[PDB]
């Protein structure tokens, strides 16, 4: 290589540690039953939750 | 104008006028992979391909 400047890459930093944060919620999503519902919706129908 | 009939000056001036000339367009340089790319893992790779 000769004399002179060259960019040879860039500097991306990393970073140093994660974070990660939600919504200060607990509650949970009534699902199982909507799957095994034995009383269950019909299709021309259908039901929207 | 006239086969025998000159015109000739007597008083005259100056008259100084500015002319602008551009020279140097700002000189831009573009990261090839830092635009592209999102400075990612799976990208990075695709990219290179």
């Amino acid at each position: 290589v000769e004399k002179g400047i060259y960019q040879t890459s860039n500097f991306r930093v990393q970073p140093t540690e994660s974070i990660v944060r939600f919504p200060n919620i607990t509650n949970l999503c009534p699902f199982g039953e909507v799957f095994n519902a034995t009383r269950f919706a019909s299709v021309y129908a259908w039901n929207r939750k | 104008y006239s086969n025998n009939s000159i015109a000739i000056p007597t008083n005259f001036t100056i008259s100084v006028t500015t002319e602008i000339l551009p020279v140097s367009m700002t000189k831009t340089s573009v990261d090839c992979t830092m635009y592209i790319c999102g400075d990612s893992t799976e990208c990075s790779n695709l990219l290179l391909q």
